């Protein structure tokens, strides 16, 4: 064995238990994929949840921490209308987080058509979909009113009874009760049309000043994570 | 000078070795085909499941000893040794099992109930280090046992193998032992693990509401067969270690003594049946 | 806004162009020269692979 | 007039179309059935390669055809030594997203690039032992796709908007750009003499440049679907494409036309890189069904089979040598085979 050699693999040593390092720091982060649209209020939360806990540029970072467990947030910006090609690279991250706003009734069946075509994808049947209805002020706001009517864009709202499951707050009336359940039933029976049991669809109502999405998000990646260990662990 | 009678010990043993030993083979040879694949892909059971498998095939190869021993009439024909040998691979072999059974719902434990923390114990080198001082365990039980000379003649000359009826005063304390760390210890640590496992089962969202009660019905009869496999065998223990050692009573429970010792030997087929087949993934490499 | 497309098109339109056999010949004279220089298809002594 | 315009465009297509279908005169497989078939090619694997963390994109070989470079998900580049199996350098990332690599042509520079829009360089002999960044490329507006060098001063980049670009190092402004696709272009192969160079995109096209020019010449629209990979024969006078629709196909400049199909009924999934070989006698592709495969171009017919991953291929790469090709899958391991 010359020098050469020696130094050759003492370099490799050090190389190796640097990575050995850095595998448990990358096993104790979990990756999120947050999408939305324009519309939406994304903006708002990677704002005021950061605070909390260059021009051309296509993946924005946010890190925070919930009880000493580590989340990073990818926002993806800069591109194309086309999605077909850079959706695959996400394929071994915990959730999707998609945000869709409740108020605006002239953009929800684009909205339906985007969370259809996510859920459909063949790259990712088997990452699960953290959905925030947005902006529920809003919808409170325009539904006690008479300038509106969501059964104008929906024929089907004139025929649906508010499920027996529900728990509405305390000083809310009946009618913003009927109105909101609603879109729920519709993203999720676009969810359990398909995709068996391999992954889930978690729905959750938010507001856009609020300190709790982060409590939401913890919660939902601790019950994938549970689930993925159930399969992994032998038990089901 | 208690010759017993053994009629039971001749009808009902050939039956249940020869079938154990045909069903309970390739068996495990599959299991340990099973625990390699799974290793390979960076899982710590693979670790306890392939060791699991080779306790069990250690256990296996001793019966044929045993039953050339049950085939003849009370007699012992090789050696001078080998009965302190198989004498250990029959009775003290069995604990090895209920140790990786153990280490296995303790891992399932921390993995479904605290998913986020914990993560420097569920990995290959901890399965290694706790797998060798179970072995390291067995093998200072193994360097004992042989301190002994155990074997002596009957009244027709015959050669026992491993067993004194008129209980020996050094056999009360470790028949004593026994019962409290073998089975007073795993059996608290199994039940303490599977109630969180299936309160945390309980409490989740994701699962339908069929999957909840197919885990139930596997974590039960896991438990279930473990209590029905060991059980008989530690109370008729104590029953004769404490107040049953006059000769007259010996001769009264010997059956019981010995059918549950035969009836111990079913984990050997039960346990890759319930770790090793019953599994979506082993019937997706099938 | 299209003249782009239709001039490139243009521009493209006019080359020079060989028939198909003379292609073929040249990739199979080629492939036939340098036949004996590529390890993949014909298996080196052992004593020459380095892997 | 745009009803006139759209006439004249429609005319000119057809005539373009009418030369070509006048020029063929034979298929590939009479002038060349008179060959002998190279032979069953069984291939094992030599070298196994492991550390690291999760799924590789990227792979290219040095031009001293000992070194390597690799990329992951995790955010790192590895240069190996493939006779010892050691490590020589370890480089941390700033985005995690890779998915391109490049080797230069002297052993000085590795570049990186993928989501985050920026084409780094990076200096591997410096004064002291570590490796730093010597200059951030930006100004594309899509995801970048692949990159090669042309000399120590020189890169061209693919970007996700269709759009291709080539740029100087010393000074970071943009000296050329290539526009034409109409959907996002995935693979570039510069060609051996370094004056042409070809790229395939999203809409079932391909085109080839003139780099000091700038200029489309030829235009190819044997794809139906999306294309994945392309690489020259190494003449200089071929190129071959592969797809989505799980068949690849091999075209030549001079004749303008499509010669050769890989077409197998039983495989149903897609390519996913392309490369040839040093005497140009066998194709290799990777697919997605967990297996690659090994191609004889001259005559169509399946030959050799290599199969040892447990994922999906990424990358594959031969090297200058000739003597060794290497693999890459999402399971984390690299395979030298041989």
């Amino acid at each position: 064995l010359s020098a050469e050699d020696k130094a050759a693999v003492e370099r490799s040593k050090m190389i190796e238990k640097q990575l050995q390092k850095d595998k448990q720091v990358y096993r104790a982060t979990h990756r999120l994929l947050l999408l939305g649209a324009d519309n939406s209020g994304k903006s708002t939360i990677v704002k005021q949840m950061r605070i909390y806990h260059v021009k051309t540029s296509g993946i924005f970072e946010t890190k925070f921490q919930v009880d000493k467990v580590n989340f990073h947030m990818f926002d993806v910006g800069a591109q194309r209308d086309e999605r077909r090609k850079w959706i695959q690279c996400f394929n071994d991250v915990t959730a999707i987080i998609f945000v869709v706003d409740s108020s605006d009734y002239n953009r929800l069946q684009e909205a339906l058509n985007d969370f259809k075509s996510i859920w459909n994808n063949r790259w990712l049947r088997t990452i699960s979909v953290i959905l925030f209805l947005n902006k529920q002020d809003l919808l409170a706001e325009k539904v006690l009113a008479g300038k509106s009517k969501i059964e104008d864009y929906f024929p089907e709202f004139a025929r649906y009874t508010t499920p027996e499951d529900a728990t509405p707050e305390p000083g809310e009336d009946p009618r913003v009760t009927r109105a909101k359940y609603f879109i729920r039933d519709e993203f999720l029976r676009i969810s359990t049309a398909s995709g068996d049991g391999r992954h889930y669809c978690y729905p959750h109502f938010t507001c856009s000043v609020d300190t709790e999405n982060a409590r939401r998000i913890f919660n939902d990646c601790r019950d994938i994570i549970q689930r993925m260990h159930l399969r992994q662990y032998e038990l089901l | 000078s208690c010759t017993i009678d053994h009629t039971i010990h001749q009808t009902l043993a050939p039956v249940v070795y020869v079938t154990v030993l045909v069903v309970g083979f390739p068996a495990n040879c599959l299991s340990l085909y099973f625990g390699y694949l799974q290793i390979k892909a960076r899982n710590e059971l693979g670790v306890y499941l392939c060791n699991l498998t080779v306790a069990d095939l250690f256990y296996i190869c001793s019966l044929p000893f045993w039953l050339q021993y049950v085939l003849q009439h009370d007699n012992w024909s090789h050696g001078d040794l080998s009965c302190q040998v198989c004498g250990i691979l029959l009775y003290e072999n069995i604990y090895i099992s209920v140790g990786f059974l153990c280490c296995i719902s303790v891992d399932r434990y921390l993995a479904v109930a605290h998913p986020f923390r914990f993560h420097q114990f569920r990995t290959l080198k901890a399965a290694v280090g706790v797998s060798v001082v179970i072995w390291a365990k067995e093998l200072l039980t193994s360097i004992y046992f042989l301190m002994h000379e155990e074997v002596i003649e009957d009244e027709n000359q015959h050669r026992v193998c491993f067993e004194h009826y008129p209980i020996q005063a050094w056999q009360r304390a470790i028949n004593y032992y026994r019962f409290l760390v073998g089975f007073l210890f795993p059996i608290c640590l199994l039940l303490a693990s599977y109630q969180g496992i299936l309160r945390a089962v309980r409490r989740s969202h994701g699962t339908q509401k069929s999957r909840k009660d197919q885990i139930q019905r596997l974590v039960l009869s896991t438990v279930v067969i473990f209590l029905a496999c060991f059980l008989p065998y530690h109370v008729l223990l104590l029953v004769r270690s404490v107040w049953e050692a006059s000769c007259d009573f010996a001769k009264g429970v010997f059956n019981a003594y010995h059918f549950s010792l035969l009836l111990t030997s079913f984990n050997c087929v039960a346990d890759p049946v319930l770790y090793c087949f019953v599994s979506e993934t082993t019937h997706r490499d099938l | 806004q299209a003249r782009k497309l239709v001039e490139q098109l243009k521009m493209e339109a006019n080359i020079d162009r060989i028939k198909v056999s003379k292609a073929a010949a040249d990739l199979m004279a080629y492939c036939e020269a340098h036949a004996k220089e590529d390890p993949l298809l014909t298996p080196v002594p052992a004593s020459e692979n380095p892997f | 007039e745009l009803d006139q315009l759209r006439q004249e465009a429609e005319q000119l297509k057809n005539q373009i179309r009418d030369a070509r279908k006048a020029c063929a005169d034979a298929t590939l497989s009479q002038i060349t059935n008179n060959i002998d078939p190279v032979g069953r090619i069984q291939m094992r694997t030599r070298r196994t390669l492991r550390g690291h963390l999760a799924k590789i994109y990227a792979m290219h070989w040095g031009t001293d055809s000992r070194l390597l470079v690799s990329a992951s998900q995790d955010g790192k580049l590895i240069i190996w030594d493939s006779y010892t199996t050691n490590k020589v350098h370890a480089i941390p990332l700033r985005s995690s997203w890779v998915m391109t690599c490049a080797y230069a042509p002297s052993g000085n520079y590795v570049a990186c690039g993928g989501l985050d829009n920026i084409c780094s360089i990076y200096n591997l002999k410096t004064r002291e032992g570590n490796v730093r960044v010597s200059r951030e490329l930006a100004g594309h507006t899509g995801y970048l796709s692949c990159c090669r060098f042309l000399d120590d001063n020189q890169i061209v980049t693919s970007s996700g908007d269709t759009t291709c670009a080539l740029w100087d190092i010393e000074t970071g402004q943009q000296t050329t750009t290539f526009t034409g696709h109409t959907g996002d272009v995935m693979s570039l192969s510069l060609a051996p003499d370094t004056r042409l160079f070809v790229s395939g995109a999203c809409d079932a096209s391909a085109k080839l440049w003139d780099v000091r020019e700038g200029m489309c010449r030829q235009t190819f629209t044997g794809h139906e679907s999306d294309i994945n990979a392309i690489c020259f024969f190494p003449n200089g006078n071929a190129f071959a494409t592969g797809s989505d629709d799980a068949t690849c196909r091999l075209f030549d400049l001079r004749a303008d036309q499509e010669l050769m199909t890989y077409s197998h009924d039983n495989i149903i999934c897609g390519i996913t890189s392309v490369s040839f070989s040093k005497s140009g006698r066998l194709l290799l592709a990777g697919y997605d069904d967990f297996n690659c495969n090994v191609w004889d171009a001259l005559k169509a017919d399946r030959a050799g089979v290599l199969a040892g991953h447990d994922n999906r291929v990424s990358c594959l790469g031969v090297t200058d040598d000739g003597m060794a090709v290497a693999t890459g899958s999402w399971d984390s391991f690299l395979k030298i085979w041989n």
